[PDB]
């Protein structure tokens, strides 16, 4: 279908759009027409991606300098393969419209460990073996002894990338990560590395937020990157933990141990090769001298350790000489580590900041935070002089040295939390270091001021206000796009009041009551007995989730629950919780009621999603308030009351809402697409609790059903089952939530979408 | 053998049918047995319970589908019995040991992982045993004079007809009610004959009790020969139509077997009405579908012959 | 005034309905209504498969729900050419059965074959003639209690086989003995009346 938005055209893939998307679509131009950062929030399922990806490629294709090249952002690999599908069809459709193929060229990119073809380091488990592996087959030291010694190992893959694959790039097209694999193993080329390269001739490049977000990747990207090039960022509304989590850094006595360890070995190794050949010594020594940009510039194949996380005025600067001998930089090391093992050695929590940290170590160590700053460059090139392979055991000493470097270069925002003892059980000494960030915006900070413009949405942005003040930046253009229904297909539902009238609630003060364990018990079973198969419930934690089945495998009831529909448990382990995952959606296909119980801060609230009858029903237990004990956590709220005049229990709310709304919001994937949401909690009656809850999710929760009781509850789902499983027809959305083409042209309908969005 | 004589056993007609069919030498045992010729839920374990009485019973009352229940989502159940039932441990000492086993009564994180993990053993073996045209018209009229064939719908004359027309249109255009020259009583007095009983119209009456004209024993005797002949006339025409030539020898045969029942059973049943001299031509419906057999089986002989000539 | 238990086995009652619907010919339609209470089902063996060899078979299968719809029977419905409803009320039971009363539309599939047909009198035979013959109906020899000795009734023109009820199939020779009436009992689906066109009485200026 051929759209004309302010004298644009889209070619839109399907016969029908919603007028949700075109005002999605005129928003997004009005952004893209002030060339600057916005927000947008958007329901879920209503094709937000298929207008941006048609907007964006009407963007390319009309004004080619506008937008220069694409960047998308994402969380998970199987939403980078439904986004690579997507576009596929797009472009298929672009094709058939036109009758001939695009210059149009799409990529997306992963770790080797998605992108390895090498028999050998197939069968290994973890990427960052994969890695070593990789770069033990693949260093370019080694590559020219390989090439004077066929026999050495080798991974052939990069070589004839590295020998055909760099003239010729790659056909425009859109290429999927398995494609990708099928391609190279035809070429005889890596995909990962080819794809890296090609990078700089795709349209479109996808990928997570960690490939750019993380300082120490984000140059692996943005030295491709200009600065009309426009990024996007989907489901984004945790961006923030990702930042702190990138930022943050765990030390405990293992890895002391193992940097201990490693340390003894590479002084050992230093002194053989010394005994063995001096002059590599010297040539470092004149590298250093002479200046790090003929080291760094000249080698792009060793980034496998790089750390772009100082600013670029730093790098410039050389190492002093009291550390630039590799004797001399062993003892800092050593000295250092004592310092840092002494200065655990505390056997209570000890909080600091980093320039009281600093003053200390330079107090007793003599140690300068100039000196320090350069501590991951000069590790860099000892660990690339010394012919080093197995880079995998030396992972604990870059990370201490890396995370000394922070220390040196980055100490507001930051909290150092030493805690020998763990929060869950303290009688094991179990001494970790925390360094948390409380400043996510510097990690956003380059993104803003080097492209053209910054896309974010997500489908839970329930306050519009505080975004701009966590990310210190100003979107352009803040709208909030409505849902309209031609069929209500939501039904949430708050029921804080049990069979007995019990108040419902999730505070870890009335966690523990079993009368509440019995009101959900109970709320199960009449749920199992009326909801269709699909039931998914989440609780607040972990912990308390196997308290409450436990108190029901005791007290009986689990026995009828199961009767009613089988019963399907996450626990820790990620695999043992798939195989779960699959056996409850093949009991879901096959007729027999299964029920999910798991947590809100699982992996069934990240990653995974549901179909309509996989999402029938979606109960959430209580306000999923985090465990407060976390200093981590009273670092951040204390940081932001004193940085943003942020109310720390307004920020525990928001928190918990947005998982919430995480956890519910994917049960529907369109108009046709109909769930049910219940939430079993009177603190949900709460209006600052209510209202903040998405627009378009709060819209539907009508008043009289705020707070009511399990047999309320029962009969409105009855109700709403009823009505929705009445037989409905496309036809009926036609002209209500559904446009046509003649639709599109009518004024009255561009007033109404118009009047459907609302920018605050 | 034993199996084929426990369904006799059973159905008492049809062993009294065998013996009029193959003892009788009529048909062949062969031929008259040639003519002859579970879900799985999750509460297996959490409804079956020990059945307490009210003094003091344990009153088991293992059946076999529970057991083979048990059997299939848990084969660890089923090989320990193979392994230990009856050597090692007795049957019922073994379900015993299995009510007072730690894997029944299975009810402390070490507890709840047990727990887990064997809610979800038991989800994945009961997931495994459950795998093992647009229309339109030509003809209307036909719908208009369906089954009913051509009547004699006889038309009237030239438009002298429209005089007759005319005339009752004047005749009844001046018309007044009369009441006497409605009915007379000659006329009532030739009504009432007609509907008097016995009359023209009251045609036929009360009947002859042929319930008491045809004994008991000899109504059972003839259900059971009309049961013979129906099966052996659905077998005659079940070969209908012939295709095969295979068809024409069974057909020979099931004729053969029609002869030699008359012969055996019909006559002597037919004898029993002669010489009780019953005037029911309760044989004659008998003969009747016989000699209908016996002439479309000629006629279809006389066809093919035709059809060879 | 049966005992209500257990759970239903929608793929063993399926299997039974496919046995018996397997021998039918061709051109005679395979239908099925499936009355669905409970939400879940135990199934012995993989139901998809019984799916496509309900499909392989062109059996039509109808299920109407009394709680909320079910993906498995929606998806077996939608495939068999069959249609899925959810009981909203009673008169909306009602109206559902009475919809499906109506004879569903024959698909490209279904077959036109030349049938034949047999369409005897009621013979009623006369005690005064010496031509009346009371015998057993076939039907009532079925059933366990001793069949009436009727003087007359319905004789099978194909093979003599007598019955007192029809329309029914002669049991013999398979002949389908019917009536007429039986069979233009079924023409208003021939020829469906179209509705009305509805003028309000203010709006019509004609007769009263
Ligand atoms: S060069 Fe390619 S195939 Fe070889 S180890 Fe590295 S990623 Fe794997
Ligand atoms: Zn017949």
């Amino acid at each position: 279908m051929k759209l004309n938005v302010d004298g644009l055209l889209v070619y839109f893939p399907y016969d029908y759009i919603y007028p949700e998307q075109f005002s999605y679509m005129r928003e997004l131009k009005r952004t893209l027409d002030a060339k600057g950062h916005g927000v947008l929030e958007m329901p879920s399922g209503t094709g937000k991606t298929v207008s941006l990806l048609a907007l964006i490629m009407a963007y390319q294709r009309a004004y080619p300098l506008e937008v220069t090249k694409l960047i998308y952002c994402s969380r998970t690999v199987p939403e980078i393969e439904k986004v690579i599908e997507e576009l596929r069809k797009l472009l298929n459709f672009y094709e058939k419209q036109e009758g001939e193929k695009l210059p149009f060229l799409g990529l997306a990119l992963s770790s080797r460990k998605n992108l390895c073809i090498h028999p050998e380091v197939t069968p290994l488990r973890f990427g960052k073996d994969v890695d070593g592996k990789c770069h033990s087959l693949t260093a370019s030291y080694v590559r020219a002894q390989y090439q004077h010694d066929t026999s050495l190992p080798h991974c052939r893959f990069y070589e004839e990338f590295d020998a055909h694959g760099r003239e010729v790039p790659l056909p425009a097209g859109i290429y999927n990560l398995d494609d990708l694999k099928a391609l190279g193993r035809r070429q005889g080329w890596c995909p990962y590395f080819l794809a890296r390269y090609s990078i700089l001739h795709a349209n479109v490049v996808v990928y997570s937020y960690h490939y750019l977000l993380d300082p120490k990747i984000a140059d692996l990207v943005s030295k491709e990157l200009a600065r009309k090039a426009v990024v996007v960022f989907d489901e984004a509304h945790n961006i923030d933990n990702v930042c702190i989590d990138s930022m943050s850094v765990n030390l405990t006595r293992r890895t002391l141990d193992r940097c201990q360890g490693n340390l003894e070995t590479l002084q050992k190794t230093v002194l053989r090769i010394k005994e063995t050949d001096e002059q590599r010594l010297r040539d470092e020594y004149r590298r250093l001298v002479e200046g790090l940009r003929e080291a760094s510039a000249a080698r792009e194949t060793d980034a496998h350790l790089a750390n772009p996380v100082l600013p670029d005025e730093v790098l410039q600067e050389a190492v002093p000489g009291s550390i630039r001998t590799a004797e001399h930089f062993l003892g800092f090391l050593r000295r250092l580590l004592e310092y840092v093992k002494w200065r655990l050695r505390v056997q209570h929590v000890v909080q600091e900041s980093p320039p009281a940290f600093l003053s200390g170590l330079a107090q007793r160590v003599c140690i300068q935070r100039k000196p320090l700053r350069f501590c991951a460059e000069r590790l860099r090139s000892l660990l690339h002089t010394l012919e080093i392979t197995d880079l995998a055991d030396f992972s604990p000493l870059t990370l201490l040295a890396n995370f000394a470097t922070l220390v040196s270069t980055y100490a507001k925002g930051f909290t150092i939390i030493i805690e020998p003892f763990d929060d869950r059980t303290p009688t094991i000494a179990n001494p970790i270091l925390h360094f948390s960030c409380m400043d996510a915006s510097l990690a956003i900070k380059p993104v803003f001021e080097r492209f053209q413009s910054v896309i974010i949405t997500s489908g839970t942005l329930s306050p519009l206000d505080i975004y701009p003040k966590i990310l210190d930046f100003h979107p352009v253009t803040m709208a909030t796009f409505t849902m309209t229904l031609a069929r209500v297909c939501l039904c949430p539902m708050i029921i804080g009041r049990g069979n007995d009238q019990v108040a419902i609630s999730s505070k870890f003060e009335t966690r523990e009551d079993i009368a509440v364990i019995r009101n959900y018990g109970n709320l199960l079973l009449e749920m199992s007995a009326v909801v269709p198969d699909g039931i998914v419930a989440f609780f607040t934690s972990y912990q308390y989730m196997e308290s409450t089945v436990a108190s029901w495998y005791e007290q009986g009831i689990l026995e009828n629950i199961q009767r009613n529909k089988l019963l399907f448990i996450e626990t820790q382990d990620g695999a043992e919780t798939s195989v779960a995952l699959e056996k409850y959606q093949e009991a879901c296909e096959n007729g027999r009621g299964a029920i999910l119980l798991s947590v809100a801060r699982g992996k069934v609230s990240e990653g995974i999603d549901f179909v309509h009858h996989y999402g029938r029903a979606v109960i959430m237990f209580g306000v999923p308030y985090v465990y407060t004990q976390s200093r981590i956590l009273k670092a951040r709220l204390e940081y932001l009351r004193d940085q943003f005049q942020i109310r720390e229990n307004d920020f525990l709310t928001f928190d918990a809402m947005r998982h919430a709304a995480q956890c519910v919001g994917r049960a529907i994937r369109g108009k046709t697409d109909y769930g049910l949401m219940v939430f079993a909690d009177k603190r949900f009656a709460r209006g600052d609790k209510r209202g903040k809850l998405p627009r378009w999710i709060q819209e539907h929760l009508t008043d009289a059903n705020l707070n009511l009781t399990v047999d309320e509850g029962v009969q409105v789902a009855k109700y709403f089952l009823r009505q929705m499983a009445q037989p409905f027809h496309r036809e009926d959305q036609l002209g209500l939530s559904l446009l046509s083409l003649e639709q599109l042209e009518s004024e009255e309908t561009l007033k109404r979408i118009e009047q459907i969005a609302q920018q605050l | 053998l034993e199996e084929k004589n426990r369904m006799l056993q059973e159905d008492p007609v049809l062993f009294q049918l065998y013996k009029d069919l193959v003892v009788s030498q009529v048909i062949s045992a062969e031929e008259f047995w040639a003519n002859r010729l579970v879900g799985i839920s999750a509460a297996f374990l959490a409804d079956v319970r020990p059945q307490t009485d009210g003094c003091n019973g344990l009153r088991y009352n293992l059946t076999s589908d529970i057991i083979e229940s048990i059997f299939r989502t848990y084969p660890a159940v089923k090989m320990k019995y193979a392994e230990n039932v009856p050597h090692n441990m007795t049957e019922k000492e073994f379900w015993t040991r299995f009510f007072q086993s730690h894997y029944f009564h299975r009810d402390k994180e070490n507890s709840n992982a047990a727990i887990i993990k064997r809610f979800n053993h038991h989800s994945a073996m009961v997931l495994a045993a459950g795998l093992r045209i647009a229309l339109n018209l030509k003809k209307s009229d036909r719908y208009y004079h369906g089954p009913t064939p051509i009547q004699s719908l006889q038309y009237a004359t030239s438009q002298d007809i429209i005089n007759s027309f005319q005339s009752i249109r004047q005749e009844m255009e001046a018309y007044t009610p009369k009441l006497t020259q409605v009915l007379s009583s000659s006329a009532a007095s030739s009504t009432i004959t007609a509907l008097s009983p016995g009359g023209a119209l009251m045609q036929g009456g009360t009947q002859q009790a042929i319930n008491q004209m045809v004994p008991n024993d000899i109504q059972s005797e003839l259900k059971h020969l009309y049961v013979a002949v129906g099966e052996l006339l659905r077998h005659f025409w079940s070969c209908f139509p012939v295709n095969t030539p295979f068809l024409e020898e069974k057909v020979v045969k099931m004729k053969s077997n029609l002869e030699r029942f008359q012969v055996t059973k019909l006559c002597p049943f037919q004898e029993k009405i002669r010489r009780q001299y019953l005037s029911t031509n309760l044989v004659s419906h008998i003969e009747e579908m016989l000699q209908t057999a016996y002439n479309k089986l000629h006629t279809w002989q006389s066809r093919r012959l035709m059809k060879k000539t | 005034d049966m005992t209500c238990h257990g759970e239903p086995s929608l793929y063993n009652s399926l299997s039974i309905a496919m046995q018996t619907l397997k021998h039918m010919p061709g051109h005679t339609s395979r239908e099925v209504l499936i009355i669905f209470s409970s939400l879940t089902t135990c199934d012995p063996s993989n139901i998809y498969d019984l799916i496509k060899t309900l499909k392989a078979a062109k059996i039509r299968v109808s299920v109407i729900g009394l709680s909320a719809e079910v993906r498995v029977c929606t998806v077996l419905a939608r495939e068999t050419g069959g249609t899925y409803h959810v009981i909203l009320d009673e008169s909306h039971y009602k109206e559902l059965l009475t919809h499906h009363v109506s004879p569903p539309p024959a698909s490209s599939s279904s077959e036109c074959s030349l049938i034949r047909m047999g369409f005897p009198q009621h013979t009623i035979a006369s005690l005064s003639d010496q031509d009346a013959k009371p015998s057993f109906s076939m039907a009532h020899l079925d059933g366990n209690t001793e069949p009436g000795l009727t003087l007359g009734g319905y004789f099978c023109p194909q093979c003599r086989a007598k019955y007192c009820e029809l329309p029914v199939e002669c049991k013999i020779c398979g002949l389908t003995l019917v009536s007429a009436p039986h069979l233009a009992r079924s023409y208003h689906h021939l020829f469906p009346l179209d509705a009305f066109q509805e003028i309000p009485l203010e709006e019509y200026n004609g007769e009263r």
